[PDB]
């Protein structure tokens, strides 16, 4: 009846007209209402194989997030490699809206809706739906921010395991809070405040999965060695701003830990940019409290594997590669031709 | 493929992909530890020894190119290190050489060599004098100026030049 | 349990020539869910069709399937030395897989009578407690030969191995071996030992023989 | 790509017990690759042994309570592996066995037939040996005579061995016949030249090497 196939998207989102917010003003001229009967149809007896790591989903939704970054946060000044552009840099509103990815006539998504899917294999549930969920456009980096929690179990996604330069992606089945702001009244100097139980908690739950996937070693967490800010740094935009928070607290096997944690962020105008080979900087941060309270529903690993003894394992942070963000969001789903 | 390089200089060793297109890709030793990647757009160094010391040009990323920069070389230096990039597992054997005399009678040059090497080294004089021998030259006179070695490994010679005095 | 026979047991080919290998099972197989394989000497075997007829990626286009209920069959356009080997099919269409006899596609040659040597048991050997009489045949096309061997006029059954080289790069031929094993005691008890091979080549049967 | 490695020989005695392991690198996961465990007897086509696919052991009727089919997935330490276990051993298992494996993520694919397939990536093969024989050196004796001789290598155990003429010096003529298997379970071969002279002869398992002249 049906094989798989990549063809090309649409999305789909509840964005208001009036409103000025970037997200919505992108998706009201990119993208469709949703459905206002969404219809979900179980495959009975059918089992469906699935490779979160191939999936042209996740490219075509990069696209997107490019183009919507570029219209909505374009740099007053452009550095790429030798060239610079200079264009106006308007502050703007800015706080993602759920996007539905839909496919056109003759074609589908399937939907694997097992418990603790890990992305790849068979899936002995599978769904049918025109649309994806209303999945959050976050850019950030180390943390997952305001995604999907996993249902019942830490899942533990990777390319490759056995790979350690293969990014990993850990789904949590519960939130941690993280309260970040810069106050109102060094104008680039900020914080983000995690309730320090909760984090120690998940953080030993998350421990006990590497090891079933790391064979009982002992499991270690360290500051990433190095690289660029954005990706040494839990790196993310509130509010157009575009923050650095420094994570090297939340990443130390040291569970007085009931305490709160306070992560030192600055606000930064000149960064990375991650859409591609290139650097942008922006205007100075606006005025008055800029506060983003997000929930840490994932987080981006890196496995040292220094392949030389099996005394202990060393995770640090990363994933400076934004398509394991959409990776990890699509991960249940495929497109197939009917 | 093998390459050397003096003690001190930097070492820039070469990794292309078939598409020239920013593809994942990282470089890592022989014993499988990271030393520079990239994720996405950016940049990242693994727990090596070399985690300063060592770079890239994110110029040519776009181009299908991912060099690994190894500036200031030591001697521990000297490995054999892998370019990944997803279907290309390159190798390349990096050998790093120091040659140091055994002060600022008679004279002696010390060839600081990486352990599972064939040294050959030979010294020219000032009036051209030549001089062969292992890891170790020596001389027992008098003569003193900007001489100059060459250390021939895997068919590829190094030069090196040092200076000397007299009494 | 189904079986798959093949035919021919073994085929004479040129190179360029076109190789027709066909397979039959015990029942039809209406998904024609068979496949080809090719195997090197002492290499792993190679996959080259499946489902009958869809040649695999990475396989020259000289191979080609046909599929037909019971009976199926692999074509090879313009053979070349690579192919030569043993080919094998198999079904897969009900548990458990069943793979056939399989094929030798080998070089075909001129045909070449046998040099037929006669060997007796060292002396050494004799010393050890047993004999070991060696026949051979040297360079000779087709391999398809036979070989007794007759002591005192008289045939002899068991207690006899004989033993095949592979095909020459060079000379496309084979060689083969022939050892009557007996004791000390009953090569004492036998006057005269005899090798007769006969071979369409010979066009004479053979016998290569001593006494002692 | 896919390399499937298998371990090495197992040269093990009757009613005996025998694991080999095959290392799928290149293989993402089991989940989507099945491995399926063929062997093939010297001198004989191949025989399908069992499987494991969706993680579920199966061996052909052939081989049911004999055979231990297990697997396990990827891990950082280690690619995909899958293992092969045999109980009561007889010298009818005396085959080089496979480990193959075939990606069953294309369910509309000709490759597989719900858990029956064709086998795609062959691994290097492992042979196991089963004989009651203790390893053995051989016997080396000359068979002295256009003219054929040779020399004759006998009761040896296990194989292989590696036979020359004036230490590799001669290559043309030569035909170093391939082992048989005697009736009394020791392995025997012999290499004829044709001259119009010495052998040497190498059984590694045995540390002999023996070289004889011939006349
Ligand atoms: C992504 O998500 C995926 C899912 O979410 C996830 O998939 C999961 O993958 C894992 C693997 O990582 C799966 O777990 C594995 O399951 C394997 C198969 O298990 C089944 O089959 C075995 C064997 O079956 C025979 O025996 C039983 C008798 O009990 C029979 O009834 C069977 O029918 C069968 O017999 C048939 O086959 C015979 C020959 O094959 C025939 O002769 C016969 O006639 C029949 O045809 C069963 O025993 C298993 O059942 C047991 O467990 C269930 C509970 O699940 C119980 O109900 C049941 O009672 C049993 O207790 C099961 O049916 C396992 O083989 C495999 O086990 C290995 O790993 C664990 C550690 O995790 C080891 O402790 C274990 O020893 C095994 O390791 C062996 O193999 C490795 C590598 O080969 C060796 O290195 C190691 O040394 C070890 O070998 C040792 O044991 C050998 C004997 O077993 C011995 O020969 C060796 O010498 C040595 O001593 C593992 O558990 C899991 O099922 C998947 N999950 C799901 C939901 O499907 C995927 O991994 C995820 N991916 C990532 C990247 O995260
Ligand atoms: C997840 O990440 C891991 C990283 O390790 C990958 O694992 C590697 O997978 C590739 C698969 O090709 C392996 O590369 C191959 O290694 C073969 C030998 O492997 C071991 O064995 C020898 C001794 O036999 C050792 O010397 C060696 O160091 C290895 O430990 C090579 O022989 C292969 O080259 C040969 O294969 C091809 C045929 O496929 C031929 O064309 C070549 O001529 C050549 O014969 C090949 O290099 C690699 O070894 C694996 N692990 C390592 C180095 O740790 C996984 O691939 C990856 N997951 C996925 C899905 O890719
Ligand atoms: C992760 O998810 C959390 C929520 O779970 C999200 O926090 C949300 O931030 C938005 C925007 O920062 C908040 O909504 C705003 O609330 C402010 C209050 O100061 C209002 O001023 C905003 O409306 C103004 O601007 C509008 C134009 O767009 C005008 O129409 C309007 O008149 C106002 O002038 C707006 O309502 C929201 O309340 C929080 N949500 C929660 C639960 O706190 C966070 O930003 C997300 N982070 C990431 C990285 O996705
Ligand atoms: C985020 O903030 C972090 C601190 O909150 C920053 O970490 C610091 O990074 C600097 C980089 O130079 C380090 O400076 C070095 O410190 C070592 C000593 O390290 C060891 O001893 C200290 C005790 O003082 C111990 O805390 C460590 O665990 C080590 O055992 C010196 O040898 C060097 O000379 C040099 O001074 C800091 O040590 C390090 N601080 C901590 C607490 O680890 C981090 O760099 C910030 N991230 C970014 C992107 O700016
Ligand atoms: C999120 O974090 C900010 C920053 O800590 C908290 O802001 C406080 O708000 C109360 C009034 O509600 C003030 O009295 C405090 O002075 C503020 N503190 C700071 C540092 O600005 C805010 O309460 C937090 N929101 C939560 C935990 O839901
Ligand atoms: C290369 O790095 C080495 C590191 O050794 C530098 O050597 C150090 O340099 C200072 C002087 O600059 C000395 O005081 C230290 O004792 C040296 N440390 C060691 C371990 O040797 C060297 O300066 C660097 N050279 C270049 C060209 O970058
Ligand atoms: C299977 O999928 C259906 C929805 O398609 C869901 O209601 C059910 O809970 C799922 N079962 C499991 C074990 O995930
Ligand atoms: C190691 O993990 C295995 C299963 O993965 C479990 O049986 C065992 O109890 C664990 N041992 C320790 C010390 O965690
Ligand atoms: C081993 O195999 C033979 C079949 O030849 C059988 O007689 C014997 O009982 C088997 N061993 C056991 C413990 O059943």
């Amino acid at each position: 009846v049906w094989k798989d196939a990549d063809t090309t998207l649409f999305c789909a989102s509840d964005a208001k007209a009036h409103e000025t917010e970037c997200h919505n003003v992108w998706a009201t001229h990119a993208c469709v209402p949703t459905d206002p009967n969404p219809q979900e149809i179980h495959l009975e007896q059918v089992t469906e194989n699935f490779n979160m790591w191939k999936n042209n989903m996740v490219e075509q939704m990069q696209e997107d997030v490019i183009s919507l970054w570029d219209q909505c946060l374009q740099p007053c000044v452009k550095l790429t490699g030798g060239s610079v552009i200079k264009q106006a840099c308007p502050k703007i509103s800015f706080d993602p809206i759920p996007i539905h990815y839909c496919t056109p006539a003759g074609y589908v998504i399937l939907k694997c809706n097992d418990k603790n899917f890990n992305g790849t294999g068979p899936c002995k549930n599978v769904s049918s739906v025109q649309c994806t969920h209303g999945i959050k456009p976050v850019v950030s980096t180390q943390l997952l921010l305001n995604g999907s929690l996993a249902e019942e179990e830490i899942i533990i996604r990777s390319e490759n395991l056995t790979n350690n330069a293969k990014t990993i992606i850990v789904h949590l089945q519960k939130s941690v809070e993280i309260n970040c702001t810069r106050p109102s009244n060094d104008i680039r100097k900020a914080y983000c405040e995690i309730q320090g139980t909760k984090w120690n908690k998940v953080l030993k739950q998350v421990t006990e999965k590497l090891k079933e996937h790391f064979n009982n070693k002992t499991i270690i967490f360290q500051p990433p060695s190095g690289g660029d800010l954005e990706i040494t740094m839990h790196h993310f935009n509130c509010r157009g701003e575009f923050f650095y928070c420094n994570t090297t607290q939340l990443f130390q096997n040291t569970c007085g830990c009931n305490g709160t944690i306070t992560l030192p962020c600055k606000i930064k105008q000149i960064i990375n940019m991650w859409q591609g080979t290139g650097q942008a900087m922006y205007a100075p941060p606006i005025d008055g409290k800029i506060n983003c309270v997000s929930q840490i529903t994932g987080i981006l690993l890196t496995r040292d594997g220094g392949a030389n003894n099996t005394s202990n394992e060393t995770f640090r942070p990363g994933g400076g590669n934004i398509k394991d963000n959409w990776r990890s969001e699509l991960y249940k789903y495929k497109v197939v031709q009917i | 493929k093998v390459v050397l390089g003096k003690k001190g200089d930097t070492v820039e060793l070469t990794c292309t992909a078939s598409q020239k297109k920013s593809i994942q890709f990282h470089w890592k030793n022989s014993n499988q530890i990271k030393i520079l990647g990239n994720q996405g757009s950016f940049l990242t160094k693994g727990p090596s020894k070399l985690n300063d010391r060592a770079d890239s040009r994110r110029s040519l990323w776009d181009q299908g190119n991912f060099p690994l920069i190894i500036k200031n070389l030591t001697i521990e230096d000297s490995d054999t290190y892998i370019c990944e990039v997803e279907d290309q597992k390159e190798e390349v054997q990096l050998l790093v050489f120091g040659l140091t005399a055994n002060s600022d009678q008679s004279l002696t040059l010390t060839l600081e060599s990486p352990p599972g090497s064939s040294p050959s080294v030979q010294c020219r004089s000032p009036r051209g004098k030549n001089i062969q021998g292992g890891k170790t030259l020596s001389v027992s006179q008098l003569d003193s100026g900007t001489w100059t070695c060459t250390v021939l490994q895997n068919q590829k010679k190094v030069e090196f030049k040092i200076d000397i005095v007299v009494l | 349990d189904i079986q798959m026979t093949q035919s021919p047991s073994t085929l004479s080919a040129s190179i360029g020539d076109t190789v027709r290998i066909s397979c039959r099972a015990s029942q039809s197989i209406t998904g024609n869910w068979v496949a080809w394989y090719q195997q090197r000497p002492g290499k792993a075997p190679r996959l080259l069709i499946y489902r009958g007829a869809a040649l695999l990626g990475g396989v020259p286009s000289r191979f080609s399937g046909s599929a037909a209920g019971t009976d199926f069959t692999l074509t090879i356009g313009n053979l070349q030395a690579e192919d030569f080997g043993t080919f094998y099919c198999q079904q897969y269409d009900t548990y458990p897989g069943t793979f056939g006899q399989g094929t030798k596609v080998e070089v075909k040659r001129t045909v070449a009578a046998p040099s037929v040597f006669i060997f007796p048991p060292s002396d050494e050997q004799l010393k050890s407690g047993t004999a070991s009489v060696v026949c051979l045949l040297n360079n000779f096309y087709p391999r398809e030969a036979k070989v007794q061997w007759k002591v005192d006029n008289a045939l002899q059954s068991g207690n006899s191995q004989e033993s095949v080289t592979e095909q020459d790069s060079k000379d496309s031929t084979y060689s083969l071996s022939s050892t009557l094993t007996l004791s000390k005691a009953d090569y004492e008890k036998h006057k005269v030992y005899a090798c007769e091979v006969t071979h369409q080549g010979l066009s004479s049967p053979v016998t290569k023989s001593f006494n002692r | 790509q896919i390399h499937l490695v298998q371990s090495g020989t197992e040269v093990k005695k009757p009613g005996s017990s025998v694991t080999v392991s095959c290392k799928a690198y290149g293989v993402n996961t089991f989940g989507l690759y099945a491995v399926n465990w063929v062997r093939q007897a010297p001198g004989q086509s191949l025989e399908y042994i069992g499987q494991i696919w969706r993680w579920k052991s199966s061996a052909s009727h052939h081989f049911r309570g004999r055979v231990l089919i297990s697997a396990v997935d990827l891990t950082g330490s280690s690619p995909p592996i899958s293992s092969l276990e045999i109980k009561n051993l007889t010298s009818d298992d005396t085959a080089v066995y496979f480990c193959t494996t075939t990606s069953t993520y294309d369910k509309w694919s000709g490759l597989h037939h719900d858990g029956v397939m064709a086998f795609s990536s062959w691994g290097q093969g492992t042979l196991i040996s089963v004989s009651a024989a203790s390893t053995k050196g051989p016997s080396v004796f000359p068979l002295a005579p256009t003219a054929a001789l040779g020399c004759l290598v006998k009761d040896y155990f296990p194989e292989p061995v590696t036979v020359s003429w004036n230490s590799g010096a001669l290559t043309s003529g030569v035909h170093t016949f391939p082992a048989v298997l005697q009736s009394s379970g020791l392995y025997s071969l012999s290499s004829v030249v044709t001259v119009p002279y010495i052998c040497n002869v190498n059984h590694k398992p045995s540390n002999t090497k023996v070289d004889k002249r011939v006349e």
